[PDB]
């Protein structure tokens, strides 16, 4: 498989990177998420549960709170802020609040799946990816970072 | 002293820098040259993310070294 042929560069703590270039539609099917401010979480809800409801994202946000409780203090991305664990949760858990790499990292440890964020072009072309956890991409949760501000969901075809 | 900085899309940046320069210092130099805001930069070398307080020599970064630049991805 092509996606599994991609080599990943570990750079810190089971966080891997990779810089290919290909068209997402060739390998992935895209399931679009609304422009909520919750699209990051919706994206997880689409891939993690059987049936995705509009209120499911709160179950993954529930998991985040549980995950931050025990992982925040050892997260590399968090360290490079100077924001306390408590300072972080009273903002992340508020409605319509953006998320991304920090929460991807934490959650991958918590739900024990590996999560990937595929940075994409206005030409719907991937140019970079970050993997969180040691998994291969097929058995991983694949997310697409659309603008520099949006997340949609991806299923391997 | 020229160092190398490799981004997520595989793009390299050449940077003149002095071993005594802090990590905040280097990030500020990246903003100059590439328009990347410091608060959005993750500087990774040797298997660890650099911290603002320390200098370049505290992670023993010397001469032709290549650090990773990872953008803090939010959305």
């Amino acid at each position: 498989d092509f996606l599994d042929s991609l080599i990943w560069e570990r750079v810190v703590d089971e966080q891997y990177i990779t810089n290919p270039t290909f068209c997402v539609s060739d390998y992935f099917e895209v399931i679009r998420q609304p422009g909520d401010g919750n699209c990051f979480y919706h994206s997880i809800a689409e891939l993690f549960f059987d049936v995705k409801t509009p209120s499911s994202f709160r179950k993954v946000k529930e998991h985040l709170q549980l995950a931050a409780e025990v992982y925040y203090d050892t997260e590399p991305e968090a360290v490079g802020t100077g924001i306390s664990k408590d300072e972080y949760i009273k903002v992340a858990m508020k409605d319509n609040e953006w998320g991304g790499s920090l929460e991807a990292s934490m959650l991958s440890k918590h739900l024990q799946t590996t999560i990937i964020l595929w940075v994409v072009n206005s030409t719907e072309q991937v140019t970079a990816a970050i993997k969180f956890g040691p998994g291969r991409v097929s058995t991983a949760l694949n997310l697409m970072h659309v603008g520099r501000t949006h997340f949609d969901a991806l299923r391997i075809i | 002293m020229q160092i190398f900085v490799k981004t997520l899309t595989g793009k390299t940046i050449t940077l003149e820098v002095e071993p005594s320069d802090t990590i905040e210092n280097v990030k500020a130099k990246i903003q100059d040259k590439e328009g990347i805001p410091p608060d959005q930069q993750r500087l990774i070398f040797a298997g660890k993310q650099l911290e603002d307080g320390r200098t370049l020599s505290d992670y023993n970064i010397q001469k032709e070294s290549t650090l990773h630049l990872v953008l803090r991805l939010r959305g």
